[PDB]
């Protein structure tokens, strides 16, 4: 049971730092006035421009 | 109306201010409240840390007749609510405690009209003062705060 | 003034409005029915879904029947078949709210003579309204809409 639970928390540990890794770069360009979101697209949630 | 203002008023009374620009509505993330306009609530406006900003995208429709972004900037002499900012070498200045400690989301633009910044405060050095301001230029938004210049 | 925009007929009603250009047949792909010119209407024209644009090509006997155009986008305000056009910070609006649908096809102009977009949706908003071109760009070729729009 115990190595379940740090296989479960070390998963989780990740993936929570991988999307606010994310979170944090997708961040200025939300802010300013006029979307460029360059060719790196692949990771991207500004679907309009 | 041409004032971007749309006061943010708290308990009532007001807090200070927001702009819309573009395709989007910014309210400076360091003051707390909502505006005094009704339908322009039910945004799901994304905060950043480092610097504060509250931005959000315009929902359809939504009278898109927001002021112009033109990231670039001459020097000499913007408009400001109050009056005519002085622009030098990079450096940001207005007569020293005119304006009011709590023009906090007014921008500045050109004597065209076109805006390029916007305020968070200033503070007491002399007869000219240096304006902090979060800016969106560069194609990117960025934050110059001087050294000793409290928020307003 | 006028340099031969071709409706599509059906029923005996007439919405759809081709343009041609240099060597090609510049269709948008809503209202079938093909024109009622059948010199002009033979022909197995090429469709694409991704820009929604017919591009049939043109028999040679029609060698003189087009306009000329341009790759590039300068900056200011132009005309179109009912009004004024104003093009700033990269997008187009339309002069304030007098389109209708099945307008899709008239052209737009420059203040001497060349051709750059051709209309197929647009978006309602009040005051001046906004619209989806496809246009030009040196031989690479897009589309551009605004987000709120109801295909014309």
């Amino acid at each position: 049971v115990a190595v379940s639970v740090v296989v479960l928390l070390s998963v989780a540990a990740s993936v929570y730092m991988c999307v606010v890794a994310r979170n944090k770069c997708l961040t200025p360009y939300a802010l300013t006035p006029g979307a460029v979101v360059p060719v790196t697209i692949g990771v991207l949630c500004c679907a309009p421009k | 109306e041409h004032d971007c203002i749309f006061e943010v008023k708290h308990e009532g009374k007001v807090t200070g201010y927001a702009c819309l620009v573009g395709d989007k509505v910014m309210k400076p993330a360091h003051v707390p409240g909502v505006i005094d306009n009704i339908d322009l609530a039910r945004l799901s406006y994304k905060k950043s840390s480092k610097y504060d900003l509250e931005c959000a995208q315009i929902p359809v429709a939504m009278k898109s007749d927001a002021s112009k972004y033109t990231h670039e900037k001459p020097e000499g002499h913007y408009n400001w609510h109050y009056g005519a900012v002085q622009y030098t070498g990079g450096r940001f200045t207005v007569p020293t405690g005119v304006g009011k400690p709590g023009d906090s989301g007014r921008p500045i633009f050109d004597n065209k009209g076109r805006v390029v910044a916007i305020v968070l405060g200033g503070a007491n050095e002399g007869a000219r003062t240096a304006l902090s301001v979060v800016t969106w230029n560069k194609d990117m938004v960025t934050k110059i705060t001087p050294e000793g210049t409290e928020e307003w």
